[PDB]
């Protein structure tokens, strides 16, 4: 096997050498450690056949870090191949030189890189630009010593739009890792030159060209107007990533645009069709499009005001897309499409995703809390869902009712009777505690509040700390409101939570309640049963400082995770 | 009529999980179509395919009535298929076995020995709370028969009924009388198992069942003498199951009596030396004998021999042998605890073993072996193990350390320091339930508060993401603010406590996103109590309470509203209800 | 900014991987499978995984997961675009996407992976262009990639200049269970199969509402496409200036333009379904289909999928027109019709039994979807005006195009 | 008594399953999945003994397909291993050179043998020839 | 394969 | 013939718009 392969590779027949190379490639792909034969393949490296040269280069790149010492026998071959008349061989050699992760190997490759920097072949120019970026990433100090920054800067001002885009991408990557010192920013002339080559760049070249504009900060409206006019055609590209980059560039430029001018209105009108087109993309890019819409939603929410039908999740939509659709609908919820949102949420509650059902319940509750005009409709939907006889749905409806009561309890007295008997046997801590809190705060429209609390007092000492605290608060409120039918209940609760309750916070709360009861029952109404102020809901909008930074970071990993760019990298 | 083999081959030919599900559904459609037609010819193949699909993970709710119909059939293959279906897809919570009671009763008097045995096995495997009530009479009838192949089945059915219905054991007392002379090993094993189950269920039969001790001893001696036999002799051990059952019965019999222990002492002594543990059966028999000796009031020599056997087995390189030795040592923790101290080095070394089960057994043995004199020495080892413990063993190690400190703590100061170190090192591994225990322990101690308060203040300003440590620090601050800072009413010399850093820390904890609404409540309670406990920083927490009264949490909002109302309308009565809580066990 | 794009298999075995930056160890692929299993078993599975500081973005292919690991905050959209281009290239080069070809053409696969992208920056994406430098059965790279025209290879000669266009219509209807249609969007598709000599520059002209309004002819039937996306060969500047559709057609079948706008017209097919499902006794399928399309048009290969019960068995079909076959694999009844003339009304009455034992868990209510496809029908009314075929040498072109109307996201919510 | 006995393959496929404790189907599936994950994530020097949910989860596979047992904490551990070895020997004698392919094909026979050997988690046939003879006689009945 | 192998190899 | 609508000849430009 290994010995036979070595003997075959140490022969003078090209027919057996090709078969040996193919077998070695298959073994490495099959998961075989063929790095022990790396020195043997070194001798059979300088071959006229192009097929074996690529395999040898791939083996060396994959067997370079494993055997760095044995890689010293490949500099001469690379130097010889760096001047081959065939452009493909030169491009392959340039790619392989940068792929070798050898500290002592990149030192001797500077001369070939300098020679190929002025390569006439546009593919050769792109390969040299990639090799320079790889060398700078491997050794920034070596790249600075070689003085390749000037050559990379001069590359953008030459012919070959693909090579120009590659050089711009390499410069951006180098500046991305750089400490912002000696930045490669260019004046309006460079931006105009790049825009002139934007219509000639390839699908990949368009992204590289638009990435440079993401760093430039416009200072004049005329320049911003021209940039917006040039980026407007980018919205009609079949490449979704190019569309995303163009949208990010337009959003970044909109931070300096004047709302008085008509350019902003035209840009807003031309952005909605692009969002609609992006929303119907592949499932992999659907999540990216949703994340981009959510990030840009908090900046200019008036653009997608009329885009509501497309926000509905499809039957074959993925779980991640279904989850994002609900968030998009919640962010874009308005009183105009309140009925449509309620109908979609009602349809979304009949699915089989338990997580999907919980997300739908949370979205319905958020929509009801945000808009008080549909509070009655939300209450009716919650009552219907509770009548749906769904355990998870029942808990979700109980939680939604408890949340709604604390927010808009002025006209919530008509649902206590319906919720008084709604199968209270559920033991969910999030639902039982919410029901107890609702009963305690709303202990006026129910004539059998004491009887209902009796069933929950059987295991109060071992139910839960939050549940125990909520039950104690409800008992105290009931005693303060109606003490004739709950005079013994308050004493029993105090005895159970003060003597048999070992919780420190619960014990302290029980002691405070007992002291208040024994001090002045009249003052307890104004102290315990007081009118709480308006509840400040947690704003889901991101901070304005973070929103502006996320605007520049469009299409990167930080947009999907909704985290700062420095808060997610290692 | 697709055979089960064809279905198995078709399933093996499927690659994608969706493809497998589609094939399963395609087969189930044909199965349901055949079942709906009331097919009786190829019912066995359909039953086998349905059983294979159910084992594969597909729903089989529709294939329940067919099993019931086939159970009351006459073909032997159909009866076997129905019994298998009832045993597999039939359960007490299924509720479809209620109609099977009539079929079981009809098959209970069947002449065929295979149908009756299959029915008995199915009833034992699926014993229900109501089926045994209507089937208890039939089980006792077959228990007095002379069928050797059926005696074991009847004993198993009786044991299953007793386990399912503990109140039905009264009808089995006279059925098993005079049954210790069975020549067949299976019948004797079934009788011994039934007697052991009856003894373990209730102690009323211990006196009646303790009379057969000499017969059991004689049977064990005869079995030990008969070391050669074609059947039941595996790895040189003849009737290892019978020997294990005899050892278990001897251990369970006479555990608190002297005559029973003395009667079987000679048998235990003979077995402890006349048994070879080279094979797994011999080691298991030795372990069972050692456990029986430990669980009974045996002689000092028997205890010494058991300790020597356990010590010899502890040095065995076998992982199973080491686990068995650790389990035996843990079981014999309270009994012969003085002799267990000789394996302290082995117990310590077992913590570093590369076996998760071995490491857990060693940790349990170390926790159970903590005494009132080795607690201080073992504290460092426990802390080292907790620091370099597995993620699943860190919480358990911390809980064991806390229990050991609360049980046999050498001193309050040392116990408090150990608890603080564990809380600082446990982090997210300390259980939330131990927080009330720690709070109670802190409240009970009223002599060491200044040092504990200072330590809590120092450890709370560093980190706040530890929910148990944060809650403990907040409770300590709330309980001992009067002692944490002395003379901090106005500006004073630079000390650890300045009367303002605590308020800032509490505000940060309340507003910090790393709050579970439980530590937030404790922090709010501590802040409210600090109004009377601390008189230096006043008129500043009222604004925070008023602002904090509009929190998103309903309970938190109500607490904030109550605090604001108390601060704005009951300023003079604040100290009237801030008395220290009582301390109780 | 993916660190290495790899091709996995259904059992977790990596069919092929190719590092581009080298910032991530190749051993991280082993942890991808357990993470995916945990996410799927907990519902947290997403295409972009995350192993600590390295994100493992993968997409589900025909048989393997195209996992592309990355370390920094690279362009996720760029990675997705590169993966889509690679998938298209593999489909063009390899007719099948399975393990049979992954392990069969690795010699050319390694070369294609090396040439496509370098250092995380994709460089070559033209499948036809890539086929001129990388073949499985090498000369210098073509100048077309270096030249501006990377979508029209020069020097191509053909005996005839025939281009086959395709007016593909996508009828997507979202009818709720209440009987109202919520999402009714029609996506146009102008795909042409160009086979000519040279590098012709197509000059497309159709009956667009915006173009007619600009020219002043905004009074006839003109298509007002909400979203119009040109292909790569389409010049953005010409369309932005005066809606001038001038671009160099590629060699072969390609998608030039794809209209996308909402529809305010009645559905082509009106399907009314009834469910007389007895409580564990039987079920009724009162399915009524009304063809709202023009009577002159016929819907060929109509397959109205009606979801039957999950545990339903012994079905009986009482229909009028069209064959009905119950497929247990799909767990639904397909109202199959060979040709459905416009205005037809087919009535069906399904009837099957149900098991006595109730199901332990619910199965949901999947929407009813039809598979109608009526060609030679233009519901949107957009009429192609002219296609400016100009060649430097000069030739008489004979373009061809066919209008096909099919059923897209035409789902009907169940009751 | 043995709460449950399940024959699972190395790849995770289960070839046998016999639980003596009445549990919900979803709960039983979750328990089986957890047991498979624990066994699949265990080394060769773990002693083949696990105390999962206070149950002596003993795993000892003599081939690619593994075997598991779940007994309460009231008996010796080596007894379970001896019983498993005896059951494997009896199955091999009944079949003859038992392999993984034949185990799937002889699932009904394997279930019948297990029922005739152990019922309710307790040992039912102490001898090895009597059980084999009874199984052969039952099979010959038709 | 590994499935046709004997469970105990006896 | 061909399913999906028969191919039809197309013009070169809008002759009515000059």
């Amino acid at each position: 096997e290994i010995f036979e392969l070595k003997a075959e590779l140490n022969s003078d027949k090209k027919e057996k050498k090709k078969e040996a190379v193919k077998k070695v490639i298959a073994s490495m792909t099959v998961g075989k450690d063929v790095s022990a034969l790396f020195p043997d393949v070194v001798n059979c490296m300088q071959t006229d056949n192009l097929e074996l040269k690529k395999l040898v280069y791939l083996y060396l790149m994959n067997y370079a870090k494993s055997q760095p010492d044995m890689a010293i026998m490949a500099v001469n071959t690379f130097v010889k191949d760096c001047e081959d008349p065939n452009p493909l061989i030169r491009a392959l050699a340039v790619r392989t030189m940068g792929c070798i992760r050898v500290d002592k190997i990149t030192e001797y490759l500077c001369e070939p890189l300098r020679k190929c920097l002025k390569d006439e072949d546009p593919y050769v120019r792109k390969t040299a630009a990639v090799c320079v970026a790889k060398l700078h990433d491997i050794n920034a100090q070596l790249v600075e010593d070689q003085g390749f920054l000037d050559t990379l800067k001069d590359l953008i001002s030459d012919s070959n739009p693909m090579v120009v885009a590659n050089a711009v991408a390499a410069l951006s990557e180098i500046a991305e890792s750089h400490p912002s010192s000696n930045l490669l920013d260019l004046n309006p002339q460079s931006i105009n030159k790049l825009l002139t080559a934007l219509n000639e760049c390839t699908e990949w070249g368009q992204i590289f060209i638009l990435d440079c504009l993401a760093n430039y900060m416009p200072k004049d409206d005329r320049e911003a107007q021209s940039i917006c006019e040039r980026v407007t055609p980018r919205l009609s590209h079949a490449n979704s990533a190019v569309v995303l980059s163009a949208v990010k560039v337009l959003m970044k430029f909109m931070e300096m645009l004047s709302k008085d001018l008509d350019y902003y209105g035209t840009l807003l009108k031309k952005l909605a069709p692009p969002l609609v087109t992006l929303l119907s993309a592949e499932p992999e890019l659907q999540y990216v499009a949703l994340r981009n819409i959510n990030l840009i939603v908090q900046k200019r929410p008036e653009i997608l005001k009329h885009e509501m039908k497309v926000f509905f999740v499809k039957y074959n939509d993925p779980i991640y897309v279904k989850l994002e659709k609900l968030d998009i609908m919640i962010r874009l919820a308005s009183q105009a499409n309140i009925a449509q949102v309620l109908a979609e949420l009602r349809e979304y509650a009949t699915e089989v995703d338990v997580d999907f059902v919980r997300k739908a319940v949370r979205a319905i509750g958020r929509c009801a809390i945000k808009v008080e005009q549909s509070a009655e409709r939300c209450v009716s939907t919650l009552l219907d869902l509770i009548q749906t006889k769904v355990n998870y749905v029942v808990q979700e409806a109980i939680v939604v009712i408890k949340d709604i009561f604390r927010k808009y309890p002025n006209k919530y007295e008509s649902v206590i009777a319906t919720l008084c008997e709604n199968l209270d046997s559920l033991d969910e801590p999030e639902a039982r505690a919410a029901m107890i809190w609702i009963v305690g705060e709303y202990a006026e429209r129910i004539d059998n509040a004491d009887e209902l609390l009796e069933s929950f007092l059987e295991g109060f000492h071992d139910k839960s700390t939050q549940v125990q605290l909520q039950l104690l608060t409800a008992i105290v409120k009931l005693f303060l409101k109606k003490p004739t039918e709950t005079q013994e209940l308050v004493q029993q609760v105090l005895s159970l939570a003060t003597q048999d309750s070992d919780n420190p916070d619960l014990r302290d709360r029980g002691y405070i309640y007992w002291r208040l009861l024994s001090t002045d029952p009249v003052a307890a109404k104004e102290v315990v049963l007081a009118e709480k102020p308006l509840i400040s809901e947690e704003t889901d909008l991101i901070e304005p400082t973070l929103l502006d930074e996320l605007i520049c970071y469009i299409g990167t990993l930080a947009s999907v995770y909704h985290k700062p760019p420095s808060a997610f990298v290692e | 009529p697709i055979r089960l083999r064809e279905l198995i081959r078709t399933i093996r030919t499927a690659r994608t999980q969706a493809e497998e599900r589609e094939m399963i559904q395609k087969e189930c459609a044909a199965i349901r179509s055949s079942f709906r037609e009331e097919d009786n010819t190829y019912r066995c193949r359909n039953v086998a395919k349905l059983l294979y699909m159910h084992m594969l993970g597909y729903p089989a709710h529709f294939g329940q009535l067919e099993c019931l119909k086939l159970i009351a059939s006459q073909k032997f293959t159909d009866k076997r298929i129905g019994y298998l279906g009832a045993m597999l897809l039939l359960d007490e919570r299924q509720d479809v076995h209620l109609l099977m009671t009539n079929c079981i009763k009809n098959d209970l008097n069947h002449s065929t020995q295979f149908v009756q045995g299959l029915a008995l096995c199915t009833l034992g495997c699926m014993g229900s709370s109501e089926m045994c009530r209507d089937l208890a009479g039939e089980v006792e009838k077959l228990l007095k028969t002379s069928n050797s192949y059926l005696r074991k089945k009847a004993a198993l059915c009786a044991v299953h009924v007793i386990r399912k219905v503990p109140e039905l054991m009264e009808m089995f007392l006279p059925a098993t009388k005079n049954l210790l002379n069975e020549k067949n090993h299976g019948v004797l094993h079934t009788s011994v198992v039934l007697l052991t189950e009856m003894c373990e269920r209730s102690p009323d039969m211990l006196a009646h069942f303790r009379k057969l001790v000499p017969q059991l001893v004689r049977i064990l001696k005869n079995l030990i003498m008969s070391g050669y036999s074609p059947e039941h002799d595996v790895s040189g051990i003849s009737d290892p199951f019978l020997q294990v059952r005899i050892l278990r019965l001897l251990r369970i019999l006479g555990r608190n009596d002297d005559d029973s222990s003395e009667a079987m002492n000679d048998i235990l002594a003979q077995v402890a030396t006349n048994t070879e543990t080279s094979k797994n059966v011999g080691n298991a028999i030795l372990y069972e004998t050692v456990l029986t000796i430990m669980d009974i009031k045996s002689e000092s020599g028997l205890r010494v021999l058991a300790i020597n056997i356990l010590g010899r087995f502890l040095l065995n390189n076998d992982k199973n042998i080491r686990y068995v030795a650790l389990t035996s040592l843990l079981k014999t923790v309270q009994t012969d605890h003085n002799a267990v101290q000789r394996h302290r080095s082995t117990i310590v070394d077992c913590l570093k073993d590369l076996d998760v089960s071995i490491k857990r057994r060693a940790m349990e043995l170390s926790f159970a072996l903590v005494n009132g004199n080795n607690i201080r020495g073992m504290m460092k080892e426990l802390l080292y193990f907790l620091d370099s413990c597995e993620p699943e063993f860190k919480a358990d190690c911390a809980s064991g350390i806390f229990l050991a400190a609360e049980k046999y703590a050498p001193s309050k100061r040392w116990h408090i320091d150990t608890i603080m170190r564990v809380l600082t090192t446990a982090g997210s591994y300390v259980r939330d339930d131990a927080v009330p225990n720690l709070i109670q322990l802190i409240t009970n101690s009223v002599e060491m508060h200044a040092y504990t308060v200072q330590r809590l203040y120092k450890a709370i300003l560093g980190d706040y993401s530890q929910q148990p440590l944060v809650q403990v620090a907040a409770w300590c601050i709330g309980e001992y603010g009067d002692l944490l800072v002395s003379g901090q009413c106005e500006e004073e010399e630079p000390i650890q406590v300045t009367e303002d850093e605590v308020l800032d820390i509490l505000e940060s904890v309340l507003i910090s996103n790393m709050s579970t609404s439980v530590t937030r409540g404790y922090a709010l309670t501590a802040i409210m109590k600090l109004s009377t406990r601390f008189t230096c920083t006043v008129n500043r927490i009222k604004k925070v309470v008023s602002i904090y009264g509009s929190s998103i949490d309903v309970e938190l909002q109500q607490r904030a509203v109550e605090y604001n109302a108390l601060f704005k309308k009951y300023d003079h009565m604040r100290s009237a209800l801030l008395e220290r809580m009582p301390v109780m066990e | 900014s993916a660190s290495a794009v790899y091709v996995l298999d259904l059992k977790g075995k990596v069919l092929i991987c190719r590092n581009y930056r080298g910032d991530v160890d190749m051993s991280e692929v082993e942890h991808f499978m357990p993470i995916l299993m945990e996410k799927e078993e907990e519902g947290m599975l997403s295409p972009i995984l995350a192993h600590g500081g390295v994100r493992f973005m993968w997409i589900k292919h025909n048989n393997l997961y195209l996992v592309a690991t990355s370390k920094k905050n690279a362009c996720v959209s760029l990675v997705f675009s590169f993966l889509y281009k690679v998938v298209q290239v593999f489909s063009e080069y390899f007719k099948e996407l399975e393990e049979e070809s992954i392990r069969d053409n690795f010699v050319i696969i390694y070369e294609l992976l090396d040439e496509l992208m370098d250092f995380g920056y994709p460089q070559t994406t033209d499948s036809k262009i890539l086929q001129e430098y990388i073949t499985q059965e090498a000369p210098r790279p073509p100048a077309t990639v270096t030249n501006a025209v990377s979508w029209r290879s020069e020097g191509i000669k053909y005996r005839k200049n025939e281009v086959f266009l395709d007016v593909i219509e996508a009828v997507n209807l979202l009818v709720s269970a209440n009987g109202n249609v919520l999402r009714s969007e029609i996506v146009g598709s102008i795909k042409m199969r160009v086979f000519l000599s040279g590098m012709p520059e197509l000059r497309l002209g159709l009956n667009d509402k915006v173009l007619f309004d600009n020219t002043g002819r905004g009074k006839s039937k003109s298509v007002e496409l909400e979203d119009v996306k040109f292909h790569q060969c389409v010049r953005l500047s010409r369309f932005e200036n005066d809606r001038t559709i001038s671009f160099i057609p590629p060699d072969g079948e390609f998608e030039l333009m794809s209209y996308r706008l909402n529809t305010h017209v009645k559905p082509l097919i009106w399907i009314e379904s009834v469910i007389e499902k007895h409580s564990h006794s039987r079920i009724e399928y009162m399915v009524k289909a009304k063809s709202q399309f023009k009577r002159r048009s016929t819907a060929n290969n109509v397959e109205i999928h009606i979801p039957v019960p999950n545990d339903a068995d012994s079905p009986k079909f009482k229909t009028t027109v069209g064959s009905v076959k119950w497929v247990p694999e799909n767990s639904e009844i397909v109202w199959s019709v060979k040709s459905f003339p416009g205005g037809k009304e087919y009535l069906m009455r399904a009837h099957f039994g149900l098991p006595s034992v109730e199901a332990e868990d619910k199965e949901g209510k999947p929407p009813i979807s039809v598979k109608f496809e009526i060609p030679y029908f233009t519901t949107s009314g957009i009429q192609v005006r002219y296609l400016k075929i100009i060649e430097k040498s000069g030739y008489q072109a004979l373009p061809w195009v066919r209008y096909i109307t099919q059923n897209g996201d035409y789902q009907l919510r169940t009751q | 008594m043995i709460h449950f006995i399940l024959l699972f393959s190395r790849q995770g496929k289960l070839r046998l399953q016999k639980w003596y404790i009445t549990l919900p189907d979803k709960e039983r599936k979750k328990i089986t999945r957890e047991i498979v994950q624990i066994i699949l994530s265990r080394g060769h020097r773990t002693s083949s003994f696990v105390d999962w949910k206070e149950l002596k989860l003993v795993y000892k596979r003599y081939a690619s397909l593994y075997f598991c047992c779940a007994i309460e904490n009231q008996d010796n551990e080596l007894l379970t291993l001896e019983i498993v070895h005896r059951y494997v020997e009896l199955l091999d004698k009944y079949f003859g050179n038992v392999c993984e392919l034949d185990i799937i094909f002889n699932f009904e026979k394997a279930y019948f043998i297990l029922d005739e050997f152990i019922i309710g988690g307790e040992i039912q046939e102490t001898s090895k020839k009597i059980a084999v003879k009874a199984i052969e006689d039952s099979d010959m009945l038709q | 394969k590994g499935e046709n192998t004997s469970l105990l190899h006896p | 013939d061909r399913k999906g609508g028969s191919y039809s000849q197309a013009a070169g430009s809008d002759s009515a718009q000059s």
